[PDB]
């Protein structure tokens, strides 16, 4: 028995969770229990917390999504057969280079891109504020909000900061499945191949390392789950044979090891350094370095 | 030297091969038969790479590159200078990686833990063997394998990708990328959550797993739980590498045209293939 | 140029982060020791970090790490060689003595509490109203060991109330006393629970709990340690 799926599910009263300083008026009631989800993790859906920031983020997020969608329907001549056929090929493109950083471009030629982007900007930042405030209400550290800020950095650079420093919105990413892949491919060709961007190479190392580390960590915790390994907080406060065997597996394999707390510090940093080094690599492309091959030839 | 708690675990037994002969440590490192096998395979492999550096006429690690045999050799042996060293180094690398896995199994048995770690590592080995053994053999030459050099292997990624147009359009590649991105998101959240509970606001008591469940229900209406997130991380990261191997085993074998053109199966379905408007007509 | 300044800066940052991360991972098990328990001469290049203090919930005090490290138990092992790096042979019964894969740690002899300060793990009989919601209900099944002999019957499931999962089967032996088996070391089948780790004759030796309706962190460690040690030590009878 490997502990990938539960052999038996148990259920008790719905868990309405901890209170601390949380405003209970803004919590929903429990949703249904999913037996399916229960083979792998928890069966309980809900409750969710929805205050003013939650509604703002959710309405804004839907307006971003519907704004792209209405443009896709227009492009499909309002035909549901075409909509489905061409779904991956539709693209809401930013305004042309002509209009620079101006908000004066017509709807059909990049005005609708700026409207959708505005909605996305409100959606993400209000959601950022929500990850901070939900942690505050429970008296927990702000680790989740600081980690999320690293994802926000790369997004902010691609769609906002880099377009502003280059002096036009045309440099930003289009809203479309195949179109954003072409943009990604195009970006590398125009900047003399991103494999020569040392920040892109570090980003890859961390993306890689995140899969290496979660394979290692996930496998390790399942291998010591027969001594209550997954109870990581109590193993931090009072080391058990689970934390000792986990450390010693790795010490005996590769000559050094982690603590039950310390492996989570390795984990949060391996992950945040993906988008951290990535955003720097993109910020410097076209602003400071026109061509990474050329730069690499001067090492400088 | 030993961790303060280590001595009670350093007992005899758990070896797969050789009984008590290799059942010892060197500093922190466990040996075992597969420790000896790893050193032999690794050492012979390093020597061969040095002897390759000689024949190439460079000691710069940014220029050393060991190339597979040229395509005209097919699946035969080649002279050392022209792909034979690559062939032997590849047998040594496979030898070192499998030996490393079986050594992890011996350490599992001595410690009375599950075999999940060497199981997970075997997925990395399978990706490696896909690029250097399985794909080349199905395509009919060692020459389709990647070379062993820091920058020349990136050159191979670029040339192999662009052979099929923009390699983004490989659908198994799309799924693999989705798992890689999701795994990193999941690793950030898992690290952040545990640390936020163990290290709360200054002067407050350590939080409980109940706080961790509550945080995530408040935020997104669902908590997978402490066992679930470790299952999730193992699954996302093994899936990323599974789909990686799959995306390359099908490239140059069952599909060898531009990947972008594959998506015409969807567009040319008879019930909408000829309807005017949209992007495709 | 700016890109050069950024990459150089990044490598210095990363070297500092690795220093910080390695010192954080030395808050347990350090300093290093010789096989005789004396402090090793060579500690490596990284120093012990400044202590931090965790405030434990429910009035259970504090933990300061790094802090003084002892096993707080006798270790029934002897050297097999005259130099460092060889195995240490059990001097008695490694299952009874709690060495090798049967090792346990002297955790607090208190049960883990949930966020409300109630016992985390309860027998299902005392947990209102927990029930088997999916999968085969093991309660009433006979328990078979690796010698293919019946060792007892399941009489309850001990559940984690806050995480709603099964953690132990409570098993009744020939003599009417019960033992806990960890859920992760049993296979539930249609007509039996099968235990690879232990033969039937080793079930009576599973350490007992001192209250019938709670289990302490120390007791969990003795039970899980003992059951895992069977993989190596019950192997003459598998
Ligand atoms: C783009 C934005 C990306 C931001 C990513 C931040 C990652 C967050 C990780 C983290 O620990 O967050 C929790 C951490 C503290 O959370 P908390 O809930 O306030 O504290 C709870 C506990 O009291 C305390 O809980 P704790 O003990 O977990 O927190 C302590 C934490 C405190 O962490 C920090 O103070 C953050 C360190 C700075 C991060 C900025 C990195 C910038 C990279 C520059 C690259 C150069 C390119 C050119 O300690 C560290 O992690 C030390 C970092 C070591 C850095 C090594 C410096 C090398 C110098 C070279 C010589 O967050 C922050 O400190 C805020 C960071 C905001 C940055 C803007
Ligand atoms: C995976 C798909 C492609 C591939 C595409 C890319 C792309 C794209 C990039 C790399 C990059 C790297 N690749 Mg590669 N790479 C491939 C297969 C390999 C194999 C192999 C299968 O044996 C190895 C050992 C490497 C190793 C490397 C590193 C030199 C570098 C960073 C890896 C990393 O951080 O991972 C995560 C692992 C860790 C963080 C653990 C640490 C691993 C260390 C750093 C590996 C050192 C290897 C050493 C130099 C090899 C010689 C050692 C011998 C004993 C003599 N690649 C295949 C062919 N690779 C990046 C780079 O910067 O290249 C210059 C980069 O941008
Ligand atoms: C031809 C293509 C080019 C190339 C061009 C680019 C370009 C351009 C970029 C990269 C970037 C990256 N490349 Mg590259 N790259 C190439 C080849 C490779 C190869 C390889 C050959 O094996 C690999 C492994 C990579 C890997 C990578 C990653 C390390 C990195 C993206 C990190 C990330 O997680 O972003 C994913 C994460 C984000 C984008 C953050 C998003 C956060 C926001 C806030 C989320 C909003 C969600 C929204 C509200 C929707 C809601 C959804 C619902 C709620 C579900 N590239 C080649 C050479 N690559 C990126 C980078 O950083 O470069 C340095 C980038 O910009
Ligand atoms: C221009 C280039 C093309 C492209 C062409 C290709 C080609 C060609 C390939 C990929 C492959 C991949 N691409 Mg691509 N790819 C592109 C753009 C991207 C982008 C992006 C954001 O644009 C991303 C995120 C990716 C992501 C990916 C991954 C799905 C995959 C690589 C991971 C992997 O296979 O690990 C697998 C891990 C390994 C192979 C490592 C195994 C490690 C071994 C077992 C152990 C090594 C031990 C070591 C020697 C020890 C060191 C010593 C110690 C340090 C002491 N590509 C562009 C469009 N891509 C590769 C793939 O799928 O391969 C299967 C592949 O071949
Ligand atoms: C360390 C970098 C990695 C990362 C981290 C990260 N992402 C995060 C977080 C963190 C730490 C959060 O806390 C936050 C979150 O709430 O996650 C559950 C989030 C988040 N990352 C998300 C997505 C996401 N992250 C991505 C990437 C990454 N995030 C990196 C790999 C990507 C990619 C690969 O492109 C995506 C698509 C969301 C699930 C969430 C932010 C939610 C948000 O802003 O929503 C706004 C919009 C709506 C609420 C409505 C959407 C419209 C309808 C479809 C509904
Ligand atoms: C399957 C999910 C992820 C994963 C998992 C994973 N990897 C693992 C493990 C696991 C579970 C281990 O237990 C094991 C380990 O010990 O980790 C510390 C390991 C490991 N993964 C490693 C690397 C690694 N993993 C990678 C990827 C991944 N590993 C996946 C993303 C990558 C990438 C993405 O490129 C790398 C580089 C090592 C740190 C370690 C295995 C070490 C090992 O096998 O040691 C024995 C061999 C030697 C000491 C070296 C021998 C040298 C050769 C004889 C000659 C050189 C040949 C080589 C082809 C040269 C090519 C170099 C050029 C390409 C530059
Ligand atoms: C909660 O639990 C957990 C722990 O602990 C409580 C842990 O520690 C870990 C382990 C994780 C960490 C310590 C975090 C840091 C790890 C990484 C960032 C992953 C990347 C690691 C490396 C790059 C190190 C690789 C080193 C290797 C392979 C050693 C090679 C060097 C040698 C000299 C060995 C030579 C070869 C042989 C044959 C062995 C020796 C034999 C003879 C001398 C003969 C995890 C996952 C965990 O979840
Ligand atoms: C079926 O019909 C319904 C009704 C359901 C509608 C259907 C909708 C559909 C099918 C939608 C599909 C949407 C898709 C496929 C979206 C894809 C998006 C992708 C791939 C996004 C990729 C990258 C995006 C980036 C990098 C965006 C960055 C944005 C910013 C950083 C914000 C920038 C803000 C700007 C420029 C404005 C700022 C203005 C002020 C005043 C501050
Ligand atoms: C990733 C979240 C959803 C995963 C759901 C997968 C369900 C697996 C069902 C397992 C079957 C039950 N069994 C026989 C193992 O006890
Ligand atoms: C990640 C997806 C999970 C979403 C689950 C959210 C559950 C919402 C609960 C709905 C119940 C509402 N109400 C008012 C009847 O209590
Ligand atoms: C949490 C830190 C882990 C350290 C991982 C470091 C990997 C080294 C990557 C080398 C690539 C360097 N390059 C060529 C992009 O400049
Ligand atoms: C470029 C990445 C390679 C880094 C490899 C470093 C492995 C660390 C080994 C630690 C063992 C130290 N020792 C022998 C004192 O125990
Ligand atoms: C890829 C980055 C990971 C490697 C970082 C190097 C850590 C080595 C620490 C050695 C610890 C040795 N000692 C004596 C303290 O146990
Ligand atoms: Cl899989
Ligand atoms: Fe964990």
């Amino acid at each position: 028995y490997q502990n990938i799926f539960s052999q038996v599910q148990v259920r008790g009263p719905a868990d309405l969770g901890m209170t601390e300083d949380v405003n209970l008026a803004n919590r929903s009631g429990v949703g249904p229990f999913s037996t399916l989800l229960g083979w792998f993790g928890n069966a309980q859906l809900g409750p969710i917390y929805l205050g003013s920031l939650g509604v703002l983020s959710l309405f804004s997020g839907l307006m971003w999504f519907f704004t792209i969608g209405i443009w896709f329907w227009y492009q499909a001549g309002w035909n549901p057969a075409v909509f489905l056929r061409d779904l991956f090929f539709f693209s809401l493109e930013p305004p042309a280079p002509e209009y620079g950083l101006s908000f004066a471009a017509p709807l059909k030629e990049g005005g609708l891109w700026l409207i959708a982007s505005f909605f996305m900007f409100v959606a993400v930042w209000s959601w950022w504020g929500r990850t901070y405030l939900r942690a505050q209400a429970l008296g927990m550290g702000k680790h989740t909000a600081w980690a999320f800020l690293s994802a926000i950095w790369l997004w902010m650079v691609l769609g906002f900061i880099r377009p502003i420093l280059m002096g036009s919105w045309s440099e930003a990413v289009p809203y479309g499945i195949f179109s954003h892949l072409d943009w990604t491919n195009n970006f590398s060709l125009v900047h003399g191949n991103l494999f020569y961007n040392p920040f892109h190479g570090l980003s890859i190392a961390f993306l890689y390392g995140s899969a290496l580390l979660f394979a290692m960590h996930g496998a390790t915790i399942l291998a010591v789950s027969r001594f209550g390994g997954e109870r990581e907080l109590e193993q931090i406060a009072d080391r058990g044979t689970a934390a000792e065997r986990a450390a010693l597996f790795w010490r005996w394999t590769m000559g050094f090891n982690a603590t039950m707390e310390g492996i989570h510090r390795w984990a949060i940093w391996m992950a945040v350094l993906v988008t951290l080094t990535g955003g720097i690599g993109i910020l410097l492309s076209g602003t400071v370095v026109d061509n990474w091959y050329v730069w690499g030839q001067n090492h400088g | 030297a030993l961790l303060s708690f280590e001595r009670k675990y350093r007992v005899p037994g758990g070896t797969l091969v050789g009984g008590n002969l290799f059942d010892f440590w060197v500093g922190p490192f466990y040996v075992g038969f597969f420790g000896v096998a790893t050193f032999f395979f690794a050492a012979l492999g390093i020597i061969l790479i040095a002897w390759s550096a000689v024949l190439q006429g460079t000691w710069n690690p940014q220029l050393i590159s060991v190339y597979p045999p040229a395509l005209e050799y097919g699946l035969g042996g080649a002279p050392l200078a022209k792909g034979g060293l690559w062939q032997i180094i590849t047998i040594c690398a496979t030898g070192a990686f499998v030996s490393w896995a079986l050594r992890e199994v011996e350490i599992c048995r001595k410690l009375g833990i599950g075999y999940h770690i060497p199981f997970a590592f075997a997925f990395a080995i399978l990706a490696y063997l896909t690029l250097v053994l399985f794909r080349p053999v199905m395509m009919g030459a060692w020459g389709y394998a990647f070379p062993y050099g820091i920058w020349t292997h990136l050159d191979w990624v670029s040339n192999t990708g662009y052979t099929y147009g923009n390699f983004h359009y490989n659908p198994a590649h799309m799924i693999a990328i989705s798992f890689f991105f999701t795994n990193a998101l999941a690793l950030a959240l898992h690290g952040a959550l545990v640390l936020s509970a163990a290290n709360p606001e200054k002067g407050k008591e350590m939080r409980t797993p109940d706080h961790e469940d509550t945080f995530f229900r408040d935020l997104v209406g669902y908590s997978i739980g402490t066992l679930g997130i470790h299952r999730l991380g193992l699954l996302l990261s093994l899936s990323a590498v599974f789909f990686s191997a799959l995306c390359m085993i099908i490239t140059g074998t069952i599909w060898f045209d531009q990947w972008v053109d594959w998506w015409q199966w969807w567009v040319k379905l008879p019930w909408w293939a000829n309807i005017p408007g949209g992007i495709n007509g | 140029d700016l890109a050069s300044l950024a990459i150089y800066s990044f490598w210095i940052f990363l070297a500092g982060l690795i220093y910080y991360l390695q010192t954080e991972n030395m808050r347990e098990g350090y300093p290093l020791e010789n096989e005789d328990g004396t402090p090793a001469a060579n500690q490596g290049p990284f120093p012990l970090p400044k202590p931090k203090t965790f405030i434990l919930p429910h009035g259970r005090g504090t933990l300061t790490v790094p802090g003084p490290e002892s096993e707080d138990r006798p270790i029934a092992l002897a050297r097999t060689a005259v130099s460092e790096g060889f195995p240490h042979a059990p001097t008695g019964d490694p299952m009874k003595d709690g060495v090798g894969p049967a090792s346990w740690v002297a955790r607090r002899d208190l049960p883990e509490l949930d966020g409300h300060g109630h016992n985390k793990i309860k027998p299902m009989k005392a947990a209102a109203g927990f029930h088997v919601s999916a999968g085969k209900n093991p309660i009433g099944l006979p328990v078979r060991g690796c010698d293919l002999e019946i060792a007892g019957k399941v009489v309850d499931i001990w559940v984690d109330i806050p995480e709603q999962m099964a953690r132990f089967l409570e098993v009744e032996l020939k003599d009417g006393s019960t033992r806990l088996l960890p859920m992760q070391m049993v296979k539930v089948q249609s007509n039996r629970v099968h235990v690879n780790a232990l033969s039937s004759d080793l079930f009576a030796g599973i350490p007992t709990i001192k209250s019938p309706t709670e289990v302490t962190l120390l007791e969990e460690d003795k039970i899980c340690g003992y059951v895992a040690g069977g993989l190596m030590y019950a192997a003459p009878k598998r």
